[PDB]
RNA sequence: UCCUCCGCAUAAGCCUGCGUCAGAUUAAAACGAACUGACAAUUAACAGCCCAAUAUCUACAAUCAACCAACAAGUCAUUAUUACCCUCACUGUCAACCCAACACAGGCAUGCUCAUAAGGAAAGGUUAAAAAAAGUAAAAGGAACUCGGCAAAUCUUACCCCGCCUGUUUACCAAAAACAUCACCUCUAGCAUCACCAGUAUUAGAGGCACCGCCUGCCCAGUGACACAUGUUUAACGGCCGCGGUACCCUAACCGUGCAAAGGUAGCAUAAUCACUUGUUCCUUAAAUAGGGACCUGUAUGAAUGGCUCCACGAGGGUUCAGCUGUCUCUUACUUUUAACCAGUGAAAUUGACCUGCCCGUGAAGAGGCGGGCAUAACACAGCAAGACGAGAAGACCCUAUGGAGCUUUAAUUUAUUAAUGCAAACAGUACCUAACAAACCCACAGGUCCUAAACUACCAAACCUGCAUUAAAAAUUUCGGUUGGGGCGAC
RNA sequence: GCUAAACCUAGCCCCAAACCCACUCCACCUUACUACCAGACAACCUUAGCCAAACCAUUUACCCAAAUAAAGUAUAGGCGAUAGAAAUUGAAACCUGGCGCAAUAGAUAUAGUACCGCAAGGGAAAGAUGAAAAAUUAUAACCAAGCAUAAUAUAGCAAGGACUAACCCCUAUACCUUCUGCAUAAUGAAUUAACUAGAAAUAACUUUGCAAGGAGAGCCAAAGCUAAGACCCCCGAAACCAGACGAGCUACCUAAGAACAGCUAAAAGAGCACACCCGUCUAUGUAGCAAAAUAGUGGGAAGAUUUAUAGGUAGAGGCGACAAACCU
RNA sequence: UAGGGAAUAGUUUAAAAAACAUCUGACUCAUAUUCAGAAGAUGGAGGUUCAAUUCCUCCUUCCCUAACCA
């Protein structure tokens, strides 16, 4: 979003413009989740992922401000978790297969901990933040049924 | 605006149905189409344009009886009731349809071509050249879309190659496919053209608002333009 | 005694807003109270607040609905199976009331009453001047009034212009000849799931003109539009001629010559038509710049930005017969209101200060206020409108401001935007090219040797989207110099 | 003698410091403040313009993370108006204070209330005893305009010179603004009280300090340099742009309603004529009953009619039988 | 009163030419038509230039336009 000078001379108007990328539907494989997407894509976009060897290490790779897509850092939390877990829901029938694929992308590979916080928004680190503290309150009966049986047994050693 | 469309019924019906004027105005609400507002009120009847509709069970060619002919609000040409089997519809009504005749909704082209009959719907490869035909289709199962108006007709022209030429009311040539079904004979009413409105209130009755009183001069647009006629639509792939 | 314009109810609105008691607060006057404090109140049967599912059904108006005849073609209808044992909750209910700053001559839907069974009071008291308002009556005359018969009275004749007609418009200075309109014509469009339209060229939309009747002549050079090979198109924008001579004079059937796309045709004409103009003549009046009929070169009339007739219609504009009348000659009388006086209540514009005369002269050029004269105890009430360049609105006319804004455009600037086209971008593949000839010789043929038998690829992916261009459409931003015996025009 | 006058508090302003943030029960996104049913709509997208350039058309400063300095320098720019860095440099930092206001001030605030507007929105006014009011026959008085006590006596900007004496005599054309020039019959002003309008650099001058140096890093300097003093108003357009709010009036439309006696003709965008709608002509009214009315007289009144209810179209727009109509 | 344009043979046009009219002849019984010949002009005055319809200036005649706002 911009301004031009008609006919790129300064003493002429000053207009509104804007451009566009052009924007291209292809289909794509992912080999860590063995299944293809259909993404909205720019020919930039097919560039990087030639220069990267593959759309598993365009997502791996590149980092989140240069991705600039929420579905991308979505797919990049996708393969880091089945890369943190050696997950066998990957080619389940073909143990050396889903080997080979995970030692291709294993400089990748980071702590699962770590791997389930990759590309979350605020609002939804928030949400699952809230969730993992959650619990239903403790009823007061079994808490004070504690420290009477503690209190109980540090009397008896005092008699 | 909260504007919904009064076209919301699903299932077909021959009960009239009650419509709602749009008075010009689209979705929005903002004036669209200038003139159109009031008039007297109408009931929609649902008239179904694919002359052979076969039963839900049945096949092949059937015959109608004609039960009614009779006044049509929302168009200019006359509609009859035709029952056939179980089923009673509304059609557009030709010339000389009457109470009491039956009609014939053929999908046979034969090598031989038929006698055509007023009011009975077959393939245009099935008709002989130079039959009056209307309700035509533009491709086979479309439903007619053409020659609808009061007395309007067209006429097969040629018969080549699978397809057929004919002639719209506006004199422009018109090839398809040899097995869209068309109706024969003219559509009712001819003298619809005739008529008079003889003052301005029946214009209002009929829905129709008063012109401008905004002059325009007249630009390059206006007079006489005599151009070819223009080259002839296909609907046909090759 | 007199009004009845109403009145009662519902709806909508409003929200305790003339019930009781206690207060002397008050109603544009007044101690009853609509104001204050307290205390009471409207009770559901009227009304509001409704409904198990899925599929399925619903051609045949209304009008006393019967004859009759229509078009603008219409407000009222189910079944099948499954599910379902329960009961009268909740809310509106008052009034002298709402929208108009007000206890406002205004605004305000429906039912019933059609003059009342309901609802109300035009006069605070007096007097009976002017001017003013609303009425009644008027001798003789009867439009002599006046821009005009406005108003009033009576209640009628004929005609003209414009518009066909009913209708529509500047809420608050214009109701019309302006707009619409039936009719006629031009232009665009071959089509469906939100307008157009649940439509399909006897249709739809964009316009012009203005029923009907007789008509609508000539022109496509220019502009525009369309179409492409020239070109086509005026019911598109628009246009539709000179100079000199010839029958005594007017005039020229006629003749010469130039120009143009065509040279205004039919009609009509002193017009609602630049002036000349109160054109000329007949009719109309005692008298007519009015009106009607004609004559008309209108050198600036004129044919769907329509011409010319003609029924019916008009709170349109004009003329007129007869009658009518206080319009007038020429005013008068009476009643009511206002008025004046008494009592209660009690505004507004305005106001430098005023101890606020007349004449002539003077003066920033029209003096109550200056000069020279004259006049002159003081103070109310009622009239009047010559002055206080009277009051009201920082003149709307005019000019000025490097002040605005609306509108138009071949003013400058621009195409971001919309549409079209071109290229790039993106996207699959289908096909790869033939004009000898022996002259001699060979070869059973079929053909060969010599005198060339080389070289050489073409097409090609429709839309959508993005980028860059081009042309349009529709718009945007901004400006519209100065001098000037006011400005403009001319000139500079 | 009345009307009045007088008052010192309520609180408020600017800084400092400190991060900030509520709660009974019940009700509240549907017509909010409404106990209780089948849904599934969902947020982001360059500010513009006034204005300055004496028009205007490119252009015209707007905290963006350290005071100072580098520096108004490099640089940008119808190279005009004006805009304007960085490298580098590098300081201090103790809330509980006031040469701030004191009821026309200070917050609009006693209050975002009353009141005004359909809505967004606009938006006030004012209080005053004393230790005790369980001391109320208390706390004296004197002061603006306006009046009253107490109308007025030839003549005149109202006074001045005077005079035994108010007047009589003589002299004298209010004020401000604006103009060549105003008693001007040119502007403003009833009067009282309160409120209500000159902001700063460049140099220079004056008076101190030190002096070829001055200055509490930077800067200047061929008597300079440092510090100080001392000069630059108020109210007013028609406009322009952005974002909201409005169709309870009115224009047109949508849904579903309502009204239209009698007579003629009996066919009617037909005639007469009520209700009803409109508003031709005259008078009245003109701060009115009324910010468009009243009386009479008129046009229409089964239709392109009139009308109640709910809904729709919104300003670069809507709507329009084009009157540049109408859109509170 | 202000402003622009124009003036060519007797007539009407052209950039010093044509057309007719005029005069001469031939053809005809004669006239016209026709054919062959002939003549004739740059409104006025002043000036530049070797040379001016063709560069300027004033006057006359004529045409067209404007002559307004309260
Ligand atoms: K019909
Ligand atoms: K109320
Ligand atoms: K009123
Ligand atoms: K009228
Ligand atoms: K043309
Ligand atoms: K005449
Ligand atoms: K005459
Ligand atoms: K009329
Ligand atoms: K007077
Ligand atoms: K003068
Ligand atoms: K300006
Ligand atoms: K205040
Ligand atoms: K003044
Ligand atoms: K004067
Ligand atoms: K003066
Ligand atoms: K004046
Ligand atoms: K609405
Ligand atoms: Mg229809
Ligand atoms: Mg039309
Ligand atoms: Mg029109
Ligand atoms: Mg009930
Ligand atoms: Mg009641
Ligand atoms: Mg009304
Ligand atoms: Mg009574
Ligand atoms: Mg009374
Ligand atoms: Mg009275
Ligand atoms: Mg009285
Ligand atoms: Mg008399
Ligand atoms: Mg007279
Ligand atoms: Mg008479
Ligand atoms: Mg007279
Ligand atoms: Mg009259
Ligand atoms: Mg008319
Ligand atoms: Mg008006
Ligand atoms: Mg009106
Ligand atoms: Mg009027
Ligand atoms: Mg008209
Ligand atoms: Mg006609
Ligand atoms: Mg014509
Ligand atoms: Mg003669
Ligand atoms: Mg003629
Ligand atoms: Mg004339
Ligand atoms: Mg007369
Ligand atoms: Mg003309
Ligand atoms: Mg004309
Ligand atoms: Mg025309
Ligand atoms: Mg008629
Ligand atoms: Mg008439
Ligand atoms: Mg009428
Ligand atoms: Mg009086
Ligand atoms: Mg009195
Ligand atoms: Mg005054
Ligand atoms: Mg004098
Ligand atoms: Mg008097
Ligand atoms: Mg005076
Ligand atoms: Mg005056
Ligand atoms: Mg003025
Ligand atoms: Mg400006
Ligand atoms: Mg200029
Ligand atoms: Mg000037
Ligand atoms: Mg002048
Ligand atoms: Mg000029
Ligand atoms: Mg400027
Ligand atoms: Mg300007
Ligand atoms: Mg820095
Ligand atoms: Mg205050
Ligand atoms: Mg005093
Ligand atoms: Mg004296
Ligand atoms: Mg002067
Ligand atoms: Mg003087
Ligand atoms: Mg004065
Ligand atoms: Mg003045
Ligand atoms: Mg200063
Ligand atoms: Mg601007
Ligand atoms: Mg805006
Ligand atoms: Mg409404
Ligand atoms: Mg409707
Ligand atoms: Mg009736
Ligand atoms: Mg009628
Ligand atoms: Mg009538
Ligand atoms: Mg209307
Ligand atoms: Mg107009
Ligand atoms: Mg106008």
């Amino acid at each position: 979003l911009g301004q031009i000078y008609a006919n790129n001379d300064k003493l002429s108007k000053r207009l509104k413009k804007v451009w566009k990328p052009q924007l291209f539907e292809r289909e794509f494989y992912s080999e860590i989740l063995d299944k293809k997407f259909t993404v909205t894509v720019t020919m930039r976009t097919l560039d990087l992922i030639d220069e990267a060897y593959g759309l598993d290490f365009y997502i791996l790779k590149t980092p989140k401000e240069d991705l600039c897509s929420k579905f991308g850092m979505d797919l990049k939390r996708g393969m880091l978790l089945r890369l943190a877990r050696q997950d066998p829901q990957l080619h389940p029938e073909d143990p050396e297969r889903r080997a080979a694929i995970y030692d291709k992308y294993k400089e990748f590979a980071i702590p699962e901990e770590e791997a389930e916080w990759v590309g979350l928004t605020l609002e939804e680190a928030i949400e699952k933040q809230r969730l993992l503290e959650e619990k239903d309150p403790v009823p007061l009966f079994k808490i004070y049924v504690a420290e009477l049986i503690q209190q109980l047994q540090q009397q008896a050693l005092s008699e | 605006a909260n504007f919904v469309s009064w076209k919301s019924r699903t299932k077909y019906t021959i009960t009239p149905v009650k419509m709602r004027k749009s008075g010009g105005r689209d979705h929005t609400g903002r004036i669209r189409v200038h003139g159109i507002g009031g008039g007297h009120k109408q009931r929609y009847r649902m008239i179904d344009f694919l002359r052979f509709r076969p039963e839900e069970t049945k096949s092949g060619p059937f015959e109608e009886k004609v039960i009614q002919v009779r006044y049509d609000p929302c168009r200019s040409a006359d509609i009859a009731l035709v029952a056939g089997g179980s089923r009673k519809r509304w059609i557009i009504a030709t010339e000389n349809m009457q109470a009491g005749d039956t009609i014939l909704n053929s999908n046979h082209i034969g090598r031989m071509a038929v006698a055509a009959r007023e009011g009975d719907a077959h393939p245009l490869g099935a008709l002989p050249v130079g039959t009056l035909i209307n309700n035509v289709e533009s491709e086979p199962g479309r439903g007619a879309q053409y020659i609808r108006a009061a007395g309007t007709c067209g006429v097969l022209l040629r018969k080549v190659n699978g397809t057929a030429i004919i002639q719209l009311p506006s004199k422009r040539q018109m090839q398809v496919l040899e097995t869209c079904v068309a109706t024969v004979g003219r559509v009712s009413n001819v003298d619809h053209n005739k008529r008079v409105i003889g003052k301005a209130g029946r214009n209002r009755w009929l829905g129709k608002r008063p012109n401008s009183g905004r002059w325009h001069r007249k630009g390059g647009w206006a007079g006489r333009k005599i151009r070819p006629l223009p080259p002839m639509k296909s609907y046909v792939k090759l």
